[PDB]
RNA sequence: UUUUU
RNA sequence: UUUUU
RNA sequence: UUUUU
RNA sequence: UUUUU
RNA sequence: UUUUU
């Protein structure tokens, strides 16, 4: 049975027998290829850095993000390592022009991160900042200990619940609050009151009822 | 790699 | 699969493959080489000491904060033991330069601390006094009680364990606020009407509407 | 119209020394990241992260 | 790896592995040598009591 | 979906 | 909108 | 990230 | 900004 | 750090 709207299947069986997205390609756990584009253009814009020289800082930024996460709340400065010496990024392009957040920008990295981490475990004990601040006791988990980790079909089982439960102690019971303090300050009315010699005091125009006696 | 200048003309 | 914009790889494979930064150079919970170059430059013009002698204050700063800690809250002075002689050094130069924190900063004598630890165990007991504080029983455990040590991909996972309760331990329940008292005092508006020897009183210029009887 | 000069101006100071304009004294702010938004003719965009707002 | 500013290390290797102060002397929760000294000389003072007794 | 610094 | 010294 | 005296 | 004796 | 009478 398939769906019907007026006496007609509102389906097309040969395409959608011929239709095979890519699972992450449709995720919405991920920013879209238009977001993606723009974040790039906005960050190579703001960076004054062409396209030649672009790939190496994002892989820095890769590295980077990979120890010290995606948060919003991100600001200051990120390093590259240009050998033994230290380049520092501001990370406001960085965060500012990443939609709908940060996290979901990076999520375009999560195979290389992974690839990146096993490669660097390989010869020496590398386990990204992020599981350390987990407390993940498991170095052969250490290529899904980040926060912008994509979960696939191919993850293995276990490596989804290290991370499912990673996220779970990560976020804690945090609360959103959808508003902060509200911008409009002034509370009373304006004074329109007009003031004159006349006047027996700045408050007062007359005492008019009054009597002395 | 080039260091990005703290306030520049994109700005 | 690799991050893709406008039909180009954003990731420089070749210099990823060939990118090996070490973890705790590209860390945040790590004060930047430059911040770290700005304190030591600031301390030294602050102590009028030549850069040879320099040294020797840092061996005794260092070890200073690890007995008592890096908190922001720190002050007076701190002390050196030259022989049987007790020196003191004022701690605001230490702490006013200390840039994003001092815990930072001197998150740099990370490794330094625990080596000079563990020699010190080597001769007799020695606990830091930030391990007294947090009550740990655990004397093997003694190079890694400090405030400003830094958990990297060595550090052993009962050490990380130990670390990581002596934190929650210490930090407790402590929030943050983001403002103090406003430094703007005045709430009333400056009266800046006239007196004159013709005013009934001080407050009211005339007795206008007022009747006798 | 000098808002984003002001606030680029107020990180690259802070890059070499702790430098938090006087409002933000005045104005009790105890958080020192957020020095480039401590000036009161700052002008709130879209790109204003949540928190400097 | 040491602490290094400028293309040097801002530790004295060897001053370091002779620096072995007693932990009761660096504590800050213990008064210092000179505010003892300024405390009891205060107490002497005040008493009008001989250093012998 | 977000919230993992 | 203003009123933030 | 901070907050560990 | 001032007004802190 | 303080606050232990």
């Amino acid at each position: 049975r398939m769906p019907k709207s007026k006496g007609a299947t509102v389906l097309n069986l040969e395409h959608l027998l011929e239709y095979a997205p890519q699972q992450i390609d449709i995720s919405n756990t991920r920013a879209t290829q238009s977001q993606f584009d723009t974040w790039y253009e906005a960050v190579q814009l703001a960076y004054d850095i062409g396209e030649t020289e672009m790939p190496t800082v994002m892989n820095g930024l890769m590295v980077w993000c990979i120890e010290n996460g995606t948060s919003p709340n991100i600001n200051g400065v990120w390093v590259m390592m240009c050998g033994d010496e230290q380049v520092e990024y501001p990370l406001k392009p960085i965060v500012e022009n990443a939609k709908p957040t940060l996290r979901q920008i990076m999520a375009h990295f999560s195979d290389v991160a992974e690839a990146y981490i096993e490669m660097r475990n390989k010869k020496e004990p590398y386990m990204p900042r992020y599981g350390l601040v987990r407390n993940l006791r498991d170095g052969s988990l250490a290529r899904y200990a980040f926060d912008f980790y994509e979960v696939t079909s191919r993850t293995p089982v276990r490596a989804r619940e290290a991370h499912i439960q990673m996220k779970a102690a990560a976020l804690k019971s945090a609360q959103s609050r959808l508003f902060g303090l509200d911008g409009g300050i002034s509370t009373q009315e304006e004074n329109t009151e007009r003031h004159t010699t006349e006047d027996v005091s700045p408050s007062m125009h007359t005492l008019l009822g009054v009597k002395n006696m | 790699v080039p260091r990005i200048k703290a306030i520049t003309s994109k700005m």
